């Protein structure tokens, strides 16, 4: 339990593998262990305001999740100055692979990875944190088969008893839910599982389902597939700041059905679900676990899929 | 899992400042000030209750790996107060600390920060937080008196009466090395039993069993009178 001793000389660093919010990640190896590690540092030096307040939440957030779906911080280290969180490390997360072109999902290898997603998910939502970055770079993939959600760095606790209000521009535009676009600042955990439904869709096709450079022009995408907002199926929409601002060209009907007809029936009454407009009728993540295409998913009896060793 | 913050009596006579001779008496006196200078600061900056106790508790876990013969108390609590501003989500500008700390401490006593008083502080933070073991979350005694005494169905006036003075009491506790001898919960409860007996009040009259006795065991799961007794005595001490 003794944190924050240890010193970075006792991991051997092989190389950058990411860009963090406040310092790099890093691939290591223990020198004792001979354990692989991923180091994310965190610099000190030459902030205004110290030890950064944005690490202090992840920390605050991490030291309270253990979850075999989610990223589980083993140790801090230190400088012989920054500091460096440590991680086990992973050997692939799902943007890469995805963009590797050397891999494709089979439907019994999607159900796998979307089962341990959203039981992930669930844990952390049933310990009121919001995750906000959900997204391919942020979820981690064992040549096991194992995944685990990462990067709880824009985490947030969410009170779950009585609303209140939180930043807007969370998550990643592609992966961004209707309510965010349209401005909404009292959200809920429904902003994730609208990301999660983006990772099950891009699963099948391969490509972001999404894919905008602006809020308008995303909001315009989301519409074409999945209707545009209105109060026939998202009666509260009216009550956001930028309803009236922010109009999709023409009133769409939803062709999700049609678009994502290639997908077997089980993933695609799930997608649809999660992609539902209205965050209070979008399931939850617990929800996603009770479909026909999860509810039986056996993990132990699955075979682990065929994923490069880069 | 998580480390353990608390020490036995036998415990907190050998600190490592006892060690380097410092007697228990001033020991005790530097605690009292450097938490007293953590609330003093922190109310200038209208931080509430929850923040300036996590700052105090940082300061008294502080002490118990480090010595005031090594570290003057009022840098150690700026930089306490500090933190614990980040990690209550209530951030203050260590510049603001600083001019708080210069204007409440005479000049004897606002020499600890030296010639950069900000660096002082900036450079322990790391210090701190290596300290503290990266364990951020802390509970006070304020959260459970609240929840407790409002599941408690009698006179109004009194209940009301009970918790103010109870409040107050939790707040001299922190003075005092009470916060690393027992969970928050018992100082809650310990804070209600000696409001109750200073008011001549019968707390047990206002819960669902008028005829137990131990009332505090709906609370708290098998904490002795004599517990509770020790808890109150301390208390009274700085009243002495
Ligand atoms: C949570 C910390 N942690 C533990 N294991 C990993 C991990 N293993 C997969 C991997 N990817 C690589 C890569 F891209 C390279 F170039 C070289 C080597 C790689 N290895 N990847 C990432 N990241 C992947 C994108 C950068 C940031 C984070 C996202 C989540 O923190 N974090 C990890
Ligand atoms: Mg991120």
């Amino acid at each position: 339990s003794d944190w924050g001793k240890r010193c970075v000389d006792k991991f051997d660093i092989i190389g950058i593998i990411g860009e963090g919010t406040y310092g790099q990640v890093y691939k290591a190896k223990d020198k004792d262990t001979g354990e692989l590690v991923a180091l994310k540092k965190v610099r000190l030096d030459n902030e205004k305001e110290g030890f950064p307040i944005t690490a202090i939440r992840e920390i605050k957030i991490l030291r309270q999740l253990i979850h075999r779906s989610v990223v589980n911080m083993k140790e801090i280290v230190t400088d012989k100055g920054a500091f460096y969180l440590v991680f086990e490390y992973m050997d692939h997360d799902l943007m890469g692979l995805l963009e590797s072109g050397l891999v494709h999902f089979s439907e019994d290898h999607i159900k796998s990875f979307m089962k341990q997603l959203m039981e992930g998910l669930e844990y952390c939502h049933k310990k009121n944190f919001l995750h906000r970055d959900i997204k391919c770079s942020n979820i981690l993939l064992n040549n096991s088969g194992q995944i685990k959600l990462a990067d709880f760095g824009l985490a947030r606790l969410y009170n779950s008893e009585e609303s209140r209000p939180y930043t807007n521009k969370v998550i990643t535009l592609w992966y961004r839910p209707p309510e965010l676009l349209l401005g909404e600042e009292r959200y809920t955990p429904a902003i994730d599982v609208w990301s999660c439904g983006c990772i099950l869709g891009e699963l099948f096709t391969k490509k972001p389902i999404f894919q905008a450079n602006l809020e308008l022009a995303q909001l315009e995408l989301i519409s074409r597939l999945c209707g545009s907002p209105c109060p026939a199926v998202w009666p509260d929409v009216i009550k956001l700041p930028y309803f009236n601002t922010m109009k999709p060209k023409k009133q769409y009907r939803r062709r999700l059905r049609e678009e994502f007809s290639f997908i077997p029936s089980a993933a695609l009454d799930l997608l649809d679900h999660m992609l539902t407009l209205d965050p209070s009728k979008r399931c939850t993540a617990e929800q996603t676990l009770q479909s026909d295409f999860l509810k039986d998913v056996e993990l132990s009896k699955m075979a682990p899929p065929d994923l490069p060793h880069w | 899992t998580k480390p353990c913050w608390y020490w036995d009596k036998k415990d907190l006579a050998h600190t490592p400042s006892q060690l380097e001779g410092l007697d228990p008496a001033t020991e005790a006196r530097y605690r009292r000030e450097g938490a007293r200078f953590i609330f003093d600061v922190g109310t200038r900056l209208g931080l509430h209750y929850d923040t300036l106790a996590t700052g105090i508790i940082y300061f008294h876990r502080f002490y118990m790996f480090h010595s005031f013969k090594q570290f003057p108390r009022y840098v150690t609590g700026a930089c306490c107060l500090f933190l614990a501003g980040k990690v209550e989500e209530t951030p203050k500008k260590c510049k603001d600390i600083i001019k708080t700390a210069r204007s409440l401490l005479n000049d004897v006593q606002f020499g600890q920060f030296g010639d950069d008083p900000k660096e002082e502080v900036m450079v322990l933070e790391r210090i701190l937080l290596q300290t503290i073991k990266f364990d951020l979350q802390v509970e006070h005694p304020y959260q459970f008196l609240l929840k407790y005494a409002k599941q408690l169905k009698g006179d109004k006036n009194k209940i009301q009466k009970l918790v103010q003075m109870a409040w107050t009491f939790v707040n001299d506790s922190l003075c005092t090395t009470l916060s690393l001898q027992w969970e928050p919960e018992i100082i809650a409860v310990a804070v209600m039993y000696l409001a109750g007996r200073l008011c001549k009040f019968e707390i047990q009259e206002w819960t669902s069993k008028p005829m137990y006795r131990r009332w505090w065991e709906q609370f708290v799961q098998d904490v002795p009178v004599d517990v509770l007794e020790d808890i109150c005595h301390q208390i009274l001490d700085l009243y002495s």
